[PDB]
């Protein structure tokens, strides 16, 4: 994995020694070269994972999240370069350095052989994201979110730390490869119940869980575009990756500890999708859509069937691409009308036809139009949860109505109807913006041809 | 925008009510808030819940599709009462009379299909008769076992 | 030359559209009368429907006891 | 005589059949004139900015900004936990969760009992 | 259609129910009753790929008609008489079903008048 | 009720609007033209029976139960004109009504495709920008204290000036682009 | 063999080639609608050869040509099922679409987005022939959602209009409620039968198949506008006329009926599914035909016509006669597409006038349109030996002579009378009588595009029932023995409907003004069903989506 970490670190002398008009071009070029390099991780096997060293490994779960992570950096550099034009050059290089450092943390978070190195890199990803959100977020009003981050630290990552140190003392190792063969059944006891909550609640907030999703339509709103792209595309999926690693140790107690949280997600995707029908803020609507889609990944991990893991990792990759494109479309209107109000600028297909085509395609991938991998992930999760319980199809299908309903409403409000009269700064689409939409959508459409590379280790 | 045009807490004194009605750009007599039960509406005006479909269409609107003006204090559920959504418009038939006619019609048709399923109509014939032991090997019978003889006779 | 718009009076007609409309109306009634002359049973009936009461007890096997 | 129209929540009374529309009193003249005055003043304040050539951008509507700030920001700092808020946050907050919990637990206990008694037709069920 | 009124408005005791009948033996009233001959062989209608609803006691006319329909392509109006033969023998099969129904109705009339004669006599 | 110029409906306007809506809903009830024309003169007679009513309170009550008559006898789906609101072709071409300022955002290679049009559009915009400050200083001295009472605007008074708030009414899109 | 599968795939690739043409464009087109119409004409000619060599031998096959995915026991391959249903539906759909596009080159000539319109209409055709040729549930779900989304995009064609967007989102809502049941069926077959392929479903032949058939009946309810999920098909007349002609009369709306005809070996061994299909179809064909009696927009009346015919299709599936239902689909396409084309020819001639109360006097003004509208109405009602006689009457000849729900049969006959009632209502208010349109006559139809486009579907509406029903093989046994009052049922009920509606129409010339009855207010406001549920079910959602979901729980308590 050291053929990826070292070029990502060499992006730091590349971004600090570059000429002042060249720092976007150079970082975009070399991060696209790293993303082309990232396809060497597709050397996967039907029995063995790709095990590089004592520190790094890659099965077919971590590999597509790595490719999506290394692909997300050039797109963030394209998306965030317009609204940093009047920024200081040194502050602009600090922004690019925090993006590069976040990629550096993520690409060795997903490959972490041992679980406390996963914990260190997992909680290391929060700091450059925090600095990007609070130094370039264009407004900061976080009176209620401070107490929620305190709740995240109390109920989340610290019990995970104590639990992983406990497994280190009990099993003697936290290597996931060793824990594949030295796993003991975790029986019914109160010690094992608090053990399960400690191993799971950090990743429950990171997904997020319904009821615990209070941070996500704030942190998505108060962020720049690169921060919202990396939150929607990668930083939610650390929770799902960590659940799919840590549920190896949590058998068979998961088979009766999943029942509350499954309810919290199965009803929760009914609520948040419905919440998207009453959103004034477009970026908040995409945030609650992200909650409504990660609820299915929570259910699919907690029911731990093969079809559910295949659908959950396909849904993670697909929703990463789709929701990142949705935030980029929301920014491509916000950079013109200077307000996130979804009822402000209407009828935009009269003014921007190709951009409305991109809105249509991102909406159709948002509502899981087949054969897109949004639908493949959605569908396999629905099949596995039907095998879990035959009634849940109702709570699936009703969600699959409301998921359609706000997806086209977001299309109908922003793009259709009568244009707003008093807005006359609606410029034509820059080639940068259309390139950003295409570099989201065309990989998402090409993955419908060959979905087997995004269906996880047990395809 | 600045603070003294933003919403605040519930108006208790009448001068705070007057300051809000000047802030929300409407008459003080029309300005009523949502009742302070603690549901978090604040000092927002309780508009009388009229859908935007009901408005004057021929009026020169600032927002013609919304049927809404500039500076007008909008309804709280303005995203809900757009003409793509929930309407409250008057109908030619009464609301309860519509609900009664629909429920009586649907339940009576359900009951009549239950009556017709209770008493089915048919033809004055016997059952359809098939050769070769009611087509035993055709309908998936095993070749080693032999069923009872299903023999039909001329008439 | 096209059909000129007219005002409060009967519009201009082409000979071709009138003879085509009369031709397809004649085609409809020709095909109806033709298949009614040759089939005459898809509308009226293919075979005689027998009377059940007009059947004797010997062919149906009713011994009077 | 005639069937009187019944108003509803989703069927409002018409403007023609409302009696207070037929008020002729001078205080209704004052109220209607003040509403026309506020509406005309706001219309003028709008379309002086709207028809301005030197402005190229968005005529910002503080009623719309105020509406979005009410729908987003003003929700927590004007909350008071009382009987009504706690009972309504306990009805629709932990009600249907408990409902679907007992429904799905009942069906899964039934299915598990049928599987461990050899009853459920799990013949061609090898995808799961 | 009058028998629907006879079974619903009248009594269902004398009217033969559609679902399970004959309730009488086939030899009851018939001295030396013969079976129904099948003309087309089981393997012959197996190779002709006939529908399981269509493999009744007169499927051999259907086999001749479908062979004519295959052999007369494209002249799709050249085999009207083979269709007429198949439709006429299906009509006769329906007539035999009507005869079974009238047999069952008249034997239920025999049972009804038998028990009424027994109640009058004894 | 809700009007741009008046704050209310006069009783004369209410009578005329109820007569018009009654005839329209009647024509919806009474499809054929001679039949509607017969019932239309009958209804005109019914409206002219109490045309000469001096008592405005009695005329108010008569108008009120006339509204009840019209509501009791209304058609459920009255004939709406196609480009009237509620019609089948209503606001159909609003997706084709591009605002004029978008011509400012064209590329010069396609602005040069229509040279006379944009060469005239330059002096249209010139006319607008040298008319704007004159019509603003026209409106600021005629508007009473407290803002304007009614939404109606004064016309161009001097010769050479243009009427105030005129650019979006003149340069509005065509109804069939 | 090598001819059949080759031309089968050549038809679909040929339909996809103008999509690559419109996507790889730099110039302004040398009549791209003519290019798409020429392509679909040649695709019709191409698909004629596999149909003829199916009528020769009965040659069916499967083309599982491209392996796509293997989820551990489920090999999802790109698999095309060429059976009787594809071999009869593909030439009918291509012929109807070819006439609709030669219609659209006249009707949609003023639209500057004409290339986008023909692109979207070709995308619909591609997704629909993906639907009707799919061999597994996944490719069928691809075509299913494809015709749903192209329905959205072609209802909301005038996207500035609020009502078009509203009707398009309404249609998406009801179709996704049907998709709940479709995904229920896919879930049941994957768990209990380990397949989405039709062949393993049919070969395993499950017995406890009530739940997947309830899922399929809910899918056909969402798709074919059955009762409960019906009003989007009358709402969907807000799109253009060739949209409502091709998609929402003849091609898309038969796909729920086609989904239930496709699964006939499961329905023929489940009497409960047959009874539910019979009851739902009789309810829909009663209700929509009753609503059609008192409407005044001609597109609404012909949409209620096609939804009542879909309810009759559901009825004749529910008597376990699926092949008669599919013959009725192939029959119904011709005259119902032609009726929408003639209605839209009246609409475009009378300057966007759609309300029948401002029409009339068009017997001699538009002679060819009047001729074809009368022929389409008589094919709809069941005139003897038009195309609609060769299926629909047989439907009644199997609805009487079967073990049937009696009230479903009686409502089927009431629907059969109502078809004649609204057909002669259209001919009365639109063709007969004296004019009612405004004074500036711009009435014209003398374009060879319009005349030939109505002419080829006119040849279809005259001869196609005879040709198809003498070219299709027997798959059931036709019940041909019945009493004379039972053989003459459908014709007599249709003529009674004509007589009753002629008396109704001749009561309108009288100089009397009656107060509206409760039956008129019920049927004119659409059984009160789009008036209540379109207000109540959004309300109870959206307040619950704001008060308790957003504000109470997910901003304050949690
Ligand atoms: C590895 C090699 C592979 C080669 C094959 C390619 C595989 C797929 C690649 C991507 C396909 C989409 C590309 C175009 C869309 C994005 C750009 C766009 O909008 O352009 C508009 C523009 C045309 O419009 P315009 O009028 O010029 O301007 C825009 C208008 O102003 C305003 O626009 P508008 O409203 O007028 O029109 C927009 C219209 C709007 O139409 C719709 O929204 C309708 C779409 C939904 C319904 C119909 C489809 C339903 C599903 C069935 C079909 C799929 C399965 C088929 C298989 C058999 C059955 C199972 O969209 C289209 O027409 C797009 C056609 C393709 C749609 C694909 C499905 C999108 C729906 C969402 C996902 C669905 C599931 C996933 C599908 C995955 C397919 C592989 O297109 C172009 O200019 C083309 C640009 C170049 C495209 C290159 C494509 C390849 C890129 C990959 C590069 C790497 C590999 C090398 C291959 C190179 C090949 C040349
Ligand atoms: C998330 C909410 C729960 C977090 C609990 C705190 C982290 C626990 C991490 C796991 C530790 C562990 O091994 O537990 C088993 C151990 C069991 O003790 P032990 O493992 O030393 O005992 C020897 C083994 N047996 C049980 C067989 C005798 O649990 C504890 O010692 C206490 C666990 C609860 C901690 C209470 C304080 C924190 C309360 C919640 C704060 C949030
Ligand atoms: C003008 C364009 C045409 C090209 C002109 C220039 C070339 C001249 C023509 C000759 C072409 C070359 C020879 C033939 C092609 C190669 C044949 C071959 O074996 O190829 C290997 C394979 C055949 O499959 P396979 O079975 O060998 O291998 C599958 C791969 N594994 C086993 C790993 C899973 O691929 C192809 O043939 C690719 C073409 C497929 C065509 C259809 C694509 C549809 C895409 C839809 C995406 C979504 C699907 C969703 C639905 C799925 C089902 C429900
Ligand atoms: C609030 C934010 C939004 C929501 C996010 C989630 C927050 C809550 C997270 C925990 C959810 C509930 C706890 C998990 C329930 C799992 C099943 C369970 O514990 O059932 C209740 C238990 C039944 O008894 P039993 O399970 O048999 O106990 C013996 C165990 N060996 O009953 C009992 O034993 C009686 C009760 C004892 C107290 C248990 C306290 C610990 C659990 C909560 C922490
Ligand atoms: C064979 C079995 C048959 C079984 C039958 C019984 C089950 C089904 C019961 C019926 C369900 C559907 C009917 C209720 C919802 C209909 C919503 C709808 O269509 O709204 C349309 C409405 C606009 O309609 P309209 O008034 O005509 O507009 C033109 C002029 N304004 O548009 C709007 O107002 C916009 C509203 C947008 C937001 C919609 C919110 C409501 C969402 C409803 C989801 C329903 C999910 C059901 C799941 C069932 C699972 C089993
Ligand atoms: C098909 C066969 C049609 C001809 C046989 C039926 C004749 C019949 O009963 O027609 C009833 C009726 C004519 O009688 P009526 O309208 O009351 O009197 C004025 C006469 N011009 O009305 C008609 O003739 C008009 C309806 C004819 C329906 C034809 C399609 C079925
Ligand atoms: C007994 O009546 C057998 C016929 C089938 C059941 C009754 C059907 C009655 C309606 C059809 C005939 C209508 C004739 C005008």
């Amino acid at each position: 994995m050291l053929k990826y970490i070292i070029p990502t670190m060499m992006l730091m002398p590349l971004t600090w020694l570059s000429k002042n008009s060249m720092i976007w071009i150079n970082t975009t070029l070399h991060s696209l070269l790293i993303s082309l390099t990232s396809l060497l991780l597709l050397n996967q096997f039907g029995d063995n994972s790709l095990n590089f060293s004592l520190t790094f490994f890659s099965d077919s779960l971590s590999t597509p999240l790595l490719i999506l992570t290394m692909w997300l950096l050039p797109l963030m550099l394209m998306a965030s370069q317009h609204h940093l034009s009047k920024e200081n050059l040194a502050r602009k290089k600090l922004f690019i350095s925090m993006l590069i450092l976040l990629q550096l943390f993520l690409i060795m978070t997903f490959t972490a052989t041992e679980l406390i190195f996963f914990y260190i890199m997992f909680e290391a990803t929060l700091v450059p994201t925090l600095i990007i959100i609070t130094r370039w977020g264009n407004q900061t009003e976080r009176l209620n979110a401070g107490l929620y981050f305190l709740f995240y630290t109390l109920a989340g990552s610290l019990p995970l730390l104590v639990a992983l140190i406990y497994i280190q003392n009990t099993m003697g190792s936290l290597n996931f490869l060793i824990l594949q063969y030295w796993v003991q059944p975790m029986p019914n006891s109160w010690s094992n119940t608090f053990m399960w909550l400690a191993c799971m609640m950090a990743f429950m907030v990171k997904m997020p869980l319904y009821g615990l999703h209070l941070w996500l339509p704030k942190a998505h709103v108060e962020a720049p575009i690169a921060g919202s792209m990396v939150l929607a595309a990668i930083l939610l999926k650390l929770g799902g990756y960590g659940m799919m690693r840590i549920t190896l140790l949590l058998n068979p107690i998961t088979d009766f500890m999943a029942y509350p949280f499954i309810m919290l997600s199965l009803w929760g995707m009914i609520m948040t999708s419905s919440i998207c029908l009453r959103q004034t803020d477009l970026k908040s609507l995409i945030a609650y859509s992200s909650v409504s889609h990660m609820a299915l990944v929570i259910v699919a991990i907690l029911i731990q069937t093969p079809w559910s893991y295949m659908g959950a990792t396909a849904l993670m990759i697909a929703h990463g691409l789709t929701s990142s494109m949705l935030f980029c479309l929301a920014n491509s209107n916000y950079e013109r009308v200077h307000s996130r109000t979804m009822i402000l600028a209407r009828g935009l297909q009269t003014l921007l036809p190709l951009m409305a085509a991109w809105w249509l395609l991102a909406s159709l991938t948002n509502l899981a139009l087949p054969p897109s991998i949004n639908l493949i992930g959605e569908l396999f999760v629905v099949m596995s949860t039907f095998s879990w319980s035959n009634i849940t199809i109702i709570l699936m299908g009703l969600n699959m109505v409301i998921t359609a309903l706000y997806s086209l409403y977001m299309l109908i409000t922003t793009q259709r109807g009568k244009h707003t009269h008093h807005i006359n700064n609606i410029l034509p689409s820059f080639t940068r913006e259309n390139a950003l939409m295409s570099l989201h959508m065309l990989p998402l459409l090409l993955l419908s041809l060959n979905p087997k590379i995004i269906l996880g280790p047990l395809y | 925008i600045t603070k003294d045009m933003l919403p605040g807490p519930y108006p208790k004194t009448p001068e705070e009510r007057a300051a809000a009605a000047k802030k929300y750009n409407m008459r003080v007599e029309d300005y009523e808030p949502y009742p302070d039960d603690g549901m978090g509406y604040g000092d927002y005006p309780k508009l009388p819940d009229r859908s935007q479909q009901e408005r004057d269409p021929w009026y020169d609107w600032d927002h013609p599709d919304l049927r809404l003006n500039w500076g007008e204090p909008m309804h709280w559920d303005l995203d809900m009462y757009i003409r793509n959504r929930v309407d409250t418009s008057p109908t030619p038939v009464n609301w309860n009379l519509m609900c009664k006619h629909l429920f009586g019609f649907v339940a009576f048709m359900l009951f009549m299909f239950w009556v017709g399923e209770t008493y089915p109509t048919y033809q004055p014939v016997g059952p359809k008769q098939y050769p070769y032991n009611n087509l035993y090997l055709e309908r998936g019978g095993d070749p080693n076992k032999e069923p009872e003889p299903v023999v039909h006779y001329e008439i | 030359a096209h059909i000129e718009p007219r005002y409060r009076q009967f519009p201009q007609l082409t000979r071709s559209q009138v003879i085509q409309a009369e031709f397809f109306s004649a085609t409809m009634w020709f095909w109806i009368l033709w298949r009614f002359w040759h089939d005459s049973d898809a509308v009226l009936g293919h075979f005689p429907y027998p009377d059940p009461s007009q059947w004797t007890d010997e062919e149906l096997g009713i011994p009077p006891d | 005589s005639f069937p009187k129209y019944e108003p509803s929540r989703l069927a409002s009374l018409p403007t023609t059949l409302d009696p207070a529309e037929y008020d002729i009193s001078s205080e209704t003249r004052k109220a209607q004139a003040e509403r026309l005055a506020i509406r005309s003043r706001l219309k003028r304040e709008y379309q002086l900015q709207y028809n301005d050539p030197s402005r190229r951008g968005v005529v910002e509507d503080p009623a719309l900004i105020r509406w979005t700030c009410a729908r987003s920001a003003n929700v927590y700092p004007n909350f008071r936990p009382n009987t009504k808020t706690s009972l309504l946050g306990a009805l629709f907050g932990i009600g249907p969760l408990i409902f679907w919990y007992y429904v799905f637990k009942t069906d899964r206990d039934r299915k598990e009992k049928l599987i461990q008694e050899g009853k459920l037709d799990r013949t061609f069920n090898i995808s799961y | 259609g009058a028998h629907l009124a006879r079974r619903y408005l009248g009594d269902a005791s004398v009217e033969p129910e559609p679902l399970r009948m004959p309730t009488f033996p086939p030899d009851y009233g018939f001295p030396e009753r013969k079976e129904r001959e099948m003309v087309a062989t089981q393997q012959e209608m197996n190779d002709a790929q006939l529908v399981l609803q269509q493999r009744d006691y007169c499927a051999h006319y259907l086999i001749r008609f479908l062979k004519c329909k295959r052999d007369s392509f494209p002249n799709f109006l050249a085999c009207k008489h083979e269709q007429h033969d198949w439709d006429y023998c299906e009509h006769l099969d329906y007539v035999k079903r009507m005869k079974e129904f009238e047999r069952e109705r008249r034997l239920l009339q025999r049972k009804k008048r038998r028990e009424q004669r027994e109640a009058d006599m004894a | 009720a809700f009007l741009p110029s008046a704050a209310y409906l006069t009783h004369q306007q209410k009578v005329l609007q109820l007569y018009k809506r009654a005839l329209r809903h009647l024509e919806s009830r009474c499809v054929h033209r001679d039949k509607y024309r017969y019932f239309a003169c009958l209804l005109r007679a019914r409206f002219d029976e109490h045309k000469n009513e001096k008592d405005m309170v009695k005329a108010t009550q008569l108008l009120r139960e006339a509204e009840k008559e019209f509501w009791h006898g209304q058609h459920p789906q009255p004939y709406i004109f196609p480009e009237s609101p509620g019609g089948t072709s209503y606001e159909r071409y609003e997706c084709y009504k591009v605002p004029e300022w978008c011509l400012d955002d064209w590329h010069p290679s396609e602005k040069a495709m229509y040279p006379d049009y944009f060469a005239k559009r330059e002096q249209w915009k010139k006319l607008r920008r040298e008319s704007w400050e004159r019509e603003v200083k026209q409106l600021q001295e005629e508007t009473p204290v407290g803002g304007p009472r009614t939404e109606a605007l004064p016309p161009a008074r001097k010769q050479g000036d243009l009427p105030p708030l005129w650019w979006h009414i003149v340069t509005r899109p065509r109804e069939r682009p | 063999m090598n001819l059949f599968s080759s031309l089968t795939l050549v038809t679909l690739i040929l339909l996809t080639m103008p999509i690559a043409a419109i996507n790889f464009n730099t110039h302004k087109f040398t009549n791209y609608p003519l290019y798409v119409k020429t392509t679909i004409s040649c695709a019709f000619i191409t698909s004629m050869i596999p149909t003829m060599m199916f009528i020769h031998t009965g040659q069916e096959m499967i083309i599982s040509n491209w392996h796509w995915l293997t989820i551990q026991t489920l090999k999802l391959s790109l698999s095309f099922k060429m059976d009787f249903f594809s071999m009869m539906f593909v030439p009918v759909a291509l012929f109807v679409t070819w006439s609709i596009m030669e219609f659209s080159m006249w009707y949609m000539h003023s639209d500057p987005n004409i290339n986008q319109f023909f692109k979207y209409l070709l995308l619909f055709l591609i997704t629909m022939l993906i639907l009707v040729t799919a061999n597994n549930l996944f490719q069928l779900f691809i075509g299913w959602e494809g015709v749903g989304i192209m329905s959205f995009l072609l209802i909301g064609w005038w996207y500035g209009r609020t009502d078009a967007n509203t009707a398009a989102l309404q249609a998406i809502l009801y179709n996704r409620i049907g998709d709940i049941g479709f995904i229920l069926a896919m879930a049941w077959f994957l768990i209990n039968l380990n397949t989405w392929d039709l062949q393993q479903i049919f070969m395993l032949n499950p017995n406890d198949s009530n739940l997947p058939l309830m899922g399929l009946i809910l899918a056909a309810t969402g798709k074919s506008a059955q009762f409960g999920l019906h009003p989007w098909l009358p709402s969907a007349m807000e799109g253009p006329t060739p949209v409502s002609a091709l998609l929402h009369s003849s091609t898309m709306v038969v796909a729920g009926i086609f989904l239930l005809i496709r699964f006939y070996p499961l329905t023929e061994n489940n009497k409960f599914g047959q009874s539910i299909m019979l009851c739902l179809g009789a309810m829909t064909t009663l209700f929509t035909a009753m609503c059609a009696l008192t409407q005044n927009d001609i597109k609404k009346i012909i949409a209620f016509s096609t939804s009542s015919q879909l309810g009759l299709m559901m009825v004749t599936i529910g008597i376990n006669q699926p092949h008669l239902a599919f013959l009725h689909i192939c029959t119904h396409a011709f005259f119902k597409a032609m009726l929408f084309m003639c209605s839209g020819s009246i609409i475009h001639s009378l300057n966007d006038e759609q309300d029948i109360r401002k029409m009339g006097g068009l017997f001699k003004a538009m002679p060819f349109t009047t001729t074809a509208l009368i022929i389409g109405s008589l094919a709809l009602t069941g005139m003897p030996f038009l195309t609609g006689f060769y299926s629909k009457d047989l439907i009644i000849e199997s609805a009487n002579t079967s073990y049937t729900n009696a009230w479903a049969l009686l409502m089927t006959l009431v629907a059969t009378s109502f078809t004649a009632i609204y057909s002669t209502r259209i001919i009365f208010f639109a063709l007969l009588g004296q004019p009612r349109f405004p004074t500036l006559i711009n009435i014209n139809e003398n374009n060879p595009f319009l005349i030939n486009s109505i002419k080829r579907l006119l040849i279809g509406s005259l001869f196609a029932g005879f040709i198809i029903s003498n070219n299709i093989p027997p798959m059931t046994i036709p019940q041909m023995t019945m009493p004379h009052y039972l053989k003459m049922t459908a014709l007599t009920v249709t003529i009674l409907g004509f007589i009753l509606a002629l008396e109704i129409s001749n009561t309108t010339h009288y100089l009397k003004f009656n107060y509206p009855s409760n039956t008129f207010k019920f049927s004119n406001l659409l059984g009160y069903y789009p008036t209540i549920m379109h207000r109540l079910t959004p309300y109870m959602n959206l307040t619950m989506s704001q008060k308790s979901a957003s504000s109470l729980l997910d901003l304050i308590w949690l």
